[PDB]
């Protein structure tokens, strides 16, 4: 189900509620929106007032708002007014950069994984017609690359590059209420460290939560996968293999798990019930790819001038779909939530996009 | 090269493939930038420990690591003074036209022979395995090039001598 | 440092391989060809110089020249190029990793040996090397200690009488006649038949023809008479273009030049006469042993019936009171290489090598005193 | 240029420019120029005084003392006639042209003056060859070390003549290249029939130089050319003298030419390397 | 060769 | 008896040559260089790779023009050079054949245009130190050499360091002021039009306005400019109608000689007698990018430097360079500069009233000999100065630091 | 300066187009016709000379003459006129903008080549150009490096044996027989 | 042509 939207890479992707609209960063000072047309994709809009590079996008299932969180230490909350899109300036008080962003299930606040050693949380205010920003800086010691949220919206996990993957506890009493009892802790006030990684296991590039809110998993640059099971006495499970570093995290159900990265194709994992150990699953996407070429009498002589005439586009990665699918940027979900996920999509640094399935394989 | 160079090439190729992974990291220390981290040496947070793949005292290679770039430095197997001179001159002539390469540096690391450079800006606009293949191929072909240069200079000396002696 | 490489710079072919193997790993002719035309196409800046099987394949647009002529090198650039090719492209082994063994014909100028040693020690900086004789390696391959060697190569034919544990340097005879002169005479006679061949490509073609459709004649006059009744001896060969050439008396005429050098105009004697003279110059007692053992080697002695003719001629010349035996192993082509490999494998020879330190301190003249 | 020339073209050019306008009346064209050539010798052209009707040429030979001791009376009348006068600059041979007298020849005189350095250098070698030719008792061997720290020695005995060269290389870069260059000098003989024998020696100085205080050291090679009358007679004398005198600069220039050749070859190979690299960029 | 024969 | 150093002034046009401590550049030869190239087609992966000794089988200098089987290929193009191998070949040929100087025991000074990039200077210095092994080297802009040579015009004993020089060139003519030995770095402008494109325009017009010449012997026909055949013109249209009215006496004739068949061919001389040299003050004719005069550029560059130096600078403008040999050039430049400066002064006085009268600014153009070559004498005096032997970069400096010692430029600094 | 124009001065037809396209953008025969009658009507002062498909359409009152005969040009004015027409009216591209490529049959006189180069460099002042052979371009089009070419054009038929990376100039045969003789 | 054939 491969498709191409641009030769150059793409930074981040965002989708709407009906999976009919797409957001693609062209690796330039703008962002584009693509819409479905029968069985085809075509450009619809063109949003641009940012003079820097965009590196984070997200979508609101109900509010239909889009946030551009990137360089220039700024962030604009896009909203739809009739048949056109307009910006909404926000203030974040950042000095270095901002990469990743994420909204909340209830659409009341959004967080930015800023590169200034700080994590910012903001909420809507009608008084000054602005977006106020708070800061979390106590335990943070380096950049944060991945953020994920919990149903109640009070627990936040902010992966960083300091061997740690920590949950936080943010509660703005202005637009938040007391959450129900949770196994983790006490839902303490904003700006505090709840718990830290058990030990040093590589950096962090992604995080994933569960509907029951009792299991957290993340990946690392050290070719490792972790699963913090809080239902038990903070049982921690680990797994490793010879695969290249992963750069994404997501799971299907309470036991499944999915990930992708420089391996160029999806890799599937699973978690046991009581054994406290994971396992491995190989190329759940498909068996393998194929390769082809042509004579190209013009090319046979065109390539000899610069490259060798006998040379060609064939590569060892053609057989296992490792030729053009250069790396994987992140992952998303298609249907429902993180319970069944009948379909899953992934982003590619090649500048394209692709879709997959979880039941079409039919074991 | 099965019994002489094959294992060395395999090991260095595997190391490069593992360390060829790169990603874009917004500048953490200097306002807003995406400049290479290895050259700056600002934060030890991103840097990875150096590695070396070598089998003799006078020949060596170095493999660096970072989010933005990976740097590799080689040391050739030069024995005689003519070999050193020819290697230096050939590398200098390679430097003088390094702009078209888009991969190579502009001056070798101190105390070492030529070194290369990679970045996230050179990984998508260019293929991945082709670059490592080219680095390998250069490593093998250096000896051929130096031997060919040596025989060429010897032939030149022979021809000039023959041309002069005829007059007598 | 586990094994050594043995290279035989044959006058018409090069043999190389590892020390220990029973067969060579590289067998290509000594050809260094260069383009003869101008060149028009733009998509190829290819290899101004050509060497090896590549030269043989595309010989039609190249001026093939043999670097070695009658056992003595004439162009050093070509020899260095072939050495580099064999070491790198084919063997893919660095000179420093293992030492090299070299062989040369007897009674060669000292200048060639000194230049070869200097080039090997300076250019490739080999850790150590040695220089030997093809005939002694032939003895080693044959697993014998006494006999007479008939090393009739492509460029030189020579004999070296030997006895148990010692040699006779004063009874060595070297004859310039070899395969190249035979090929030239074959071309000349093929002209008399009606087929013309001048350039080097047709030289290779005639070389192949001789390799495939030549044999020796027990009796010259009887064979000529039977040729007068030319209805069972003529044979046909298929040229690359498809033309068919019929060869009759030429099959057994060119080989007879070895026994009758007067055909080419050389005022010398045949191989039988030279071997008889060499054996006679030896001591009386060792004559019996030399007669009882006659080793032959080289690519010019594979003609069927050569052994029988040599035996008949020697018995006719020698007194008819003893027994003369000819030994013709079916692998004499690579006997020199096998002997070199066996000699290198010998434990006692691990110290006879010549290293860089002693060579530099002493000088190129050391090889002269190293086993003559 | 392959065989380095012996005629300095600077004097030829300036004398041609002066003489082409000579027949134009009272035209002094005051000239005062200083030059330099191989062997570390300085030339000087300058009028003797305010009188510009006479032009003078001088030399600053390093080994001039040996020439004066030997005596060059042959050179004072054979090649140079009455237009030679006692030294002025530094006790070194200096000549002048008398413009008031009609100069009949134009090219012959300029050519004769062009080879001044070799013309004066030959005074010793030609005289030694005459000594061995005439049958006179073999004149005592002599050593002639010119401006370069190296040395030159010659022995003139009966039935043959000898010459030995000492070589010194200054920069460490060119030492090995020159060693390689001279290694094959002693062997290349397959294209010469009537040529002298050539040999190279660096570790062991020849037994001839043991007594003589010639160039002696460690990083010094030696080259000897054996001389015979077949290539040292009255016909093939000038050519041999020119070849031997221009030996040093010949080696130097061809070393630099080889350096340029290898530079060109590596520059050519860079293109092949770039072509191999270009396989990584997409279509 | 140098004298006699070519090589 | 110390040996003199060597003076060389390389460039796009006729390369000056000679030794230091002398009053006349002995050798003045073009940059033409021969080569045994022909028609191969594989010319971008083996440019030449001449087998054997054919690599050096090439001549040089005036003798290289009359070789009709090779290729005359100029290596330089208005300072910047594409391939420098030809430059190295020319340098070795000159030093050995013509100069006959041993690099290991001599000092070489070289001159380059001010716009030369640092890379070219660095790499040429590296080439010199590697191949020639010259003990010392020094590179400097040619303006100061011209200023030093200008002292010979009058009153040499009267030291006069201030002034400005607008030098010519085969492909470049630059403007550089001097303020008591110290020049201004930012007040330098590079002019692309020079004495070569002028001849291109001359021949282009001639190939249509006249016939009777062969394609080969075109430049020799186009070199009427170097003759008395070009005068400058205070007015353009006036002389145009003067020619179009009479067109009888003002027209000249050419009597060149063919170099192949030895057959005389003649052509008349028309409007090109002045248009070419007039292009200097109207560069828009040839180069469309640079639609900017010269005199106004001179005043602008002289008006972008401190007040105390503006006054003496206008008083000293040196006429040095081949392209400046045109007659009445100085009159036109002086008149234009005087007009513009007087207008500026009057405008400045108009806004602020006063019965005063400032002393008029004096602008004078000096005509003298040495115009063809003003860089050689500067290099001679450069070599003769003992301090040159001390400022020159040494071998050990290049040994490990690299060739960056020669990267110093007058318009750079951090 | 982004592409180049390739023009083939065929003995009976002219092919031209941009460098990169797989088909020519201009295919018209080489005809330079002039009126043969007197002319009476007054409302026409039209084009004393005619070229191209126009000449083919109104060929009934014109004396058609082929400028090129058996591969060698006979009238230079006609060739310059056709060049101007193709460059301006059809291609509508100025010569200065892009360079031009020219092809000619083998064993042609050097005078034709020199005159063509001089006219191209002087009249249209093209930035650059080149001269090649039709057979080698045929090899390039066929995507092969070895073979024998049978370039039987309208004016000349010739063969040029080739081998890998080199040609054989001493085995070139040119035959004047061509389509015109067949038509006669 | 000039000699042989017309052109
Ligand atoms: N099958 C053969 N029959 C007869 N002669 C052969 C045969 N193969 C090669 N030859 C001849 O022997 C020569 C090569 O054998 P070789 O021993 O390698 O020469 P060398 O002495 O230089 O090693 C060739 O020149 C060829 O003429
Ligand atoms: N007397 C002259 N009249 C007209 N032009 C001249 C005259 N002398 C030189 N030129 C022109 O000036 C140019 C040479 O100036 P020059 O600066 O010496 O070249 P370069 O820049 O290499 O030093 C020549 O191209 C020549 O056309
Ligand atoms: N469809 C056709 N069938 C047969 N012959 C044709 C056809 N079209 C053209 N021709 C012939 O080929 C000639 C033109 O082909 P062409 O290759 O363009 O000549 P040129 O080589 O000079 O360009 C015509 O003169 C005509 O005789
Ligand atoms: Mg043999
Ligand atoms: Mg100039
Ligand atoms: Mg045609």
């Amino acid at each position: 189900a491969y498709h191409s939207f641009l030769v150059e890479p793409i930074s981040c992707h965002a989708w709407n509620k009906d999976r009919t609209q797409i957001a693609i960063c062209p690796n330039n000072h703008e962002v584009h929106i693509y819409e479905k047309s029968g069985n085809k994709w075509v450009q619809v809009h063109e949003l641009k007032e940012h003079n820097g590079q965009v590196t984070g996008i997200d979508w609101a299932p109900d509010s239909n708002r889009i946030v551009t969180c990137g360089t220039d230490r700024n962030a604009y909350v896009w909203t739809l007014k009739g048949r056109t899109w307009k910006p909404t300036l926000v203030i974040l008080r950042i000095n270095r950069a901002a990469r990743c962003v994420r909204w909340a299930p209830n659409e009341k606040k959004f967080a930015v994984g800023s590169g200034s050693r700080v994590i910012s949380i903001c909420y809507f205010e009608q008084e000054n017609d602005w977006w106020v920003c708070k800061h979390i800086k106590k335990p943070i010691r380096s950049t944060v690359l991945s953020l994920d949220w919990h149903p109640n919206s009070v627990l936040l996990a902010a992966g960083s590059c300091d061997f740690k993957c920590r949950i936080f506890s943010a509660y703005i009493k202005e637009v938040e209420e007391r959450p129900a009892p949770t196994p983790w802790g006490s839902k303490m006030p904003f700006g505090e460290l709840m718990f830290e990684s058990s030990s040093s296991c590589g950096w962090v590039h992604g995080v994933c939560f569960s509907a029951n809110g009792s299991r957290v998993a993340w990946v690392s640059h050290d070719s490792t996968v972790c699963l913090a099971d809080a239902d038990k006495k903070m049982a921690v499970a680990t797994l490793a293999s010879e695969t290249l570093p992963l750069l994404a995290v997501t799971f299907i159900t309470e036991s499944s798990l999915v990930a992708a990265g420089h391996d160029c194709f999806p890799v599937l994992f699973t978690y046991d019930s009581a054994a406290g150990k994971l396992s491995f699953g190989g190329r759940l996407d498909v068996p393998k790819q194929s390769s082809q070429r042509g004579l190209t009498a013009r090319e046979r002589f065109q390539n000899l001038d610069k490259k060798a005439s006998s040379e060609g586009s064939a590569a060892a990665g053609a057989g296992l779909d490792s030729l053009h699918k250069n790396s994987v940027s992140q992952i998303s979900v298609l249907s429902g939530g993180k319970a069944k996920c009948s379909q899953f999509c992934t982003t590619g640094m090649d500048g394209g996009m692709s879709i997959w399935d979880v039941r079409s394989l039919e074991s | 090269m099965t019994a002489t160079l094959r294992p060395y090439l395999s090991a260095v190729r595997a190391t490069l493939q593992a360390a060829l992974c790169l990603e874009n990291f917004s500048s953490q220390v200097v306002e807003r930038h995406n400049k290479p981290e290895v050259e700056v040496r600002s934060s030890k947070e991103l840097l990875l420990q150096p590695v070396t793949i070598s089998r003799n005292e006078k020949e060596k290679v170095l493999i660096e690591g970072s989010i933005n770039s990976v740097r590799v430095s080689i040391a050739v197997k030069q024995a005689d003074e003519i070999e050193k001179i020819l290697c230096h001159k050939f590398m200098r002539f390679m430097m003088m036209r390094a702009e078209n390469f888009f991969i190579l540096r502009r001056k070798p690391v101190e105390g070492y022979d030529i070194s290369f450079l990679i970045t996230n800006f050179h990984t998508e606009q260019m293929y991945k395995h082709k670059l490592v293949d080219f680095v390998i191929h250069f490593m093998e072909e250096i000896d051929k090039e130096i031997s060919e240069m040596k025989l060429s200079v010897n032939a030149r000396a022979r021809i000039v001598a023959e041309e002069f002696l005829k007059n007598f | 440092e586990t094994t050594a490489l043995v290279c035989d710079n044959g006058s018409g072919l090069v043999k190389a391989g590892f020390a220990g193997d029973d067969a060579p790993r590289a067998v290509f002719p000594s050809i260094v060809g260069r383009p003869r035309h101008q060149g028009v196409m733009v998509g190829m800046g290819q290899k101004d110089s050509y060497v090896g099987d590549e030269a043989q394949s595309k010989r039609g647009i190249l001026t093939l020249k043999y670097p070695i002529e009658h056992g003595i090198i004439t162009n050093w650039d070509d020899m260095e190029k072939i050495w580099h090719h064999t070491f790198y492209n084919e063997l893919r082994v660095a000179p420093e990793e293992h030492p090299t063994l070299l062989t040369e014909a007897p009674l060669n100028p000292k200048a060639n040996r000194e230049k070869m040693t200097q080039i090997m020690f300076e250019t490739f900086n080999v850790p150590a090397m040695y220089v030997a004789i093809q005939a002694v390696l032939s003895l080693y391959a044959s697993g014998r200690t006494t006999g007479i060697v008939l090393d009739s190569g492509d460029g030189v034919t020579h004999n070296v009488p030997i006895y148990e544990g010692y040699a006779l340097p004063h009874a060595i005879m070297r004859l310039d006649l070899a395969g190249r002169d035979l090929t030239d005479y074959l071309m000349k006679i093929l002209t008399e038949r009606g087929y013309s061949f001048v350039t080097t490509a047709e030289r290779e073609i005639v070389r192949d023809i001789k390799e495939k459709l030549c044999y020796v004649a027990l009796d010259f006059e009887n064979e000529m008479a039977t040729a007068a009744s030319s209805s069972s001896l003529e044979k046909s060969y298929e040229l690359p273009d498809g033309q068919v050439i019929t060869i009759g008396n030429e099959r057994f005429r060119c080989p007879e030049t070895l026994f009758q050098p007067s055909f080419i105009g050389m005022e010398s004697a045949g191989i039988h006469e030279t071997t008889y003279n060499s054996i006679m110059k030896c001591d009386i007692d060792i004559r019996k042993d030399l007669y009882a053992n006659n080793v032959m080697s080289g690519g010019t002695t594979m003609y069927p019936g050569i052994a029988d003719r040599m035996q008949k001629e020697i018995t006719a010349l020698a007194p008819s009171t003893m027994k003369i035996k000819i030994i013709a192993p079916p692998e004499r082509k690579y006997s020199v290489w096998i002997g070199g490999s066996i000699l290198a494998s010998l434990s006692t020879f691990q110290q006879m090598w010549i290293t860089k330190q002693e060579y530099d301190e002493a000088g190129p003249s050391i090889v002269h005193r190293k086993c003559f | 240029m392959i065989l380095l020339e012996v005629n300095n073209r600077i004097i030829e050019e300036t004398l041609a420019l002066k003489f082409e306008n000579a027949a134009a009346g009272n035209k002094p064209e005051a000239v005062e120029v200083t030059f330099a050539d191989f062997d570390g010798v300085l030339y000087h052209i300058s009028n003797p005084n305010g009188d510009k009707t006479k032009v003078m040429v001088s030399i600053s030979l390093k080994f001039y003392k040996e020439l004066q001791a030997h005596g060059a009376d042959e050179l004072l009348k054979r090649v140079y006639g009455s237009y030679l006068v006692n030294p002025e600059s530094g006790y070194n041979v200096s000549l002048l042209y008398d413009l008031e007298n009609l100069p009949a020849s134009k090219d012959s005189i300029v050519h004769q003056a062009g080879m001044l350095k070799r013309n004066c250098f030959a005074s010793v070698f030609e005289k030694y060859f005459q000594f061995q030719e005439e049958g006179k008792e073999g004149e005592n061997r002599a050593v002639i070390h010119y401006r370069d720290d190296e040395t030159m020695y010659v022995e003139s005995k009966k039935d043959r003549v000898t010459v030995v060269f000492s070589t010194v290389f200054k920069d460490d870069d060119d030492v090995v290249i020159g060693k390689v260059f001279m290694q094959e000098f002693k062997e290349g003989r397959r294209a010469s029939h009537t040529a002298p024998q050539v040999l190279f020696s660096h570790r062991e100085p020849p037994l001839e130089l043991k007594d003589t205080d010639a160039a002696v050291g460690d990083n010094i090679g030696y080259i000897t050319f054996v001389l015979f009358p077949r290539h040292t007679n009255a016909s093939a004398r000038d050519n041999t003298i020119n070849l031997i005198h221009t030996f040093r600069d010949y080696l130097h220039y061809h070393i630099k030419c080889s350096k340029a050749y290898i530079h060109t070859r590596m520059r050519a190979k860079t293109s092949d390397f770039l072509k191999v690299l270009n396989r990584a960029r997409p279509d | 060769w140098x004298a006699x024969c070519p090589a | 008896g110390r040996l003199p150093a060597c003076v060389v002034d390389c460039g796009t046009g006729y390369t000056k040559l000679g030794y230091a401590g002398n009053t006349e550049p002995q050798f003045i030869i073009p940059s033409c260089i021969a080569i045994k190239e022909s028609a191969k087609v594989g010319d971008q992966a083996q440019r030449r790779v001449m087998k054997g000794v054919d690599d050096l089988d090439f001549f040089i200098g005036d003798e290289a023009i009359e070789k009709p089987t090779y290729a005359t290929k100029w290596p330089i193009r208005h300072g910047i050079v594409e391939d420098w191998d030809l430059m190295e070949r020319f340098m070795e040929q000159v030093i050995f054949k013509y100069l006959r100087a041993e690099p290991e025991d001599h000092y070489f000074l070289l001159t380059e245009p001010p716009l030369n990039t640092p890379e070219n200077r660095e790499y040429t210095a590296e080439i010199m130190f590697e191949s020639f092994n010259v003990p010392g080297l020094y590179i400097a802009v040619q303006a100061v050499l011209a200023l030093a040579a200008s002292w010979t015009s009058r009153q040499v004993g009267e030291r006069t360091l201030t002034g400005t020089v607008i030098d010519s060139g085969d492909g470049v003519t630059h403007v550089i002021p001097v303020a008591e030995g110290y020049v201004i770095g930012s007040c330098i402008k590079h002019i692309p039009i020079a004495g070569r494109d002028i001849t291109y325009f001359i021949q282009q017009l001639l190939r249509d306005r006249e016939v009777g010449i062969p394609p080969e012997q075109s430049l020799e026909t186009a070199k009427a400019v170097k003759e008395r055949y070009s005068y400058v013109c205070p007015d353009l249209v006036k002389e145009f109608n003067k020619y179009d009215t009479d067109g009888s006496k003002w027209i000249k004739q050419y009597t060149g000689i063919n170099a192949i068949s030895k057959k005389e061919f003649s052509i008349d001389v028309g409007y090109e007698r002045f248009l070419g040299p007039e292009i200097f003050f109207h560069p828009e004719f040839a180069n469309p990018d640079f639609t900017q005069p010269i005199s106004e550029v001179v005043d602008e560059v002289i008006q972008n430097c401190p007040i105390d130096v503006r006054r003496p600078l206008y008083k000293n403008i040196v006429l040095s360079g081949g392209s400046t040999m045109f007659r009445d050039f100085g009159r036109r430049l002086q008149r234009d500069l005087k007009r513009t400066v007087d207008a500026r002064l009057k405008l400045s006085e108009e806004l602020s009233g006063g019965r005063l009268k400032p002393k008029p600014i004096d602008v004078q153009v000096i005509t003298h000999h040495m115009q063809r070559y003003a860089v050689w004498f500067g290099g001679s005096m450069l070599a003769s100065t003992p301090e040159f032997y001390q400022v020159c970069h040494t071998k050990k400096d290049y040994e490990e630091i690299g060739p960056s010692i020669c990267r110093h430029n007058p318009v750079f600094g951090v």
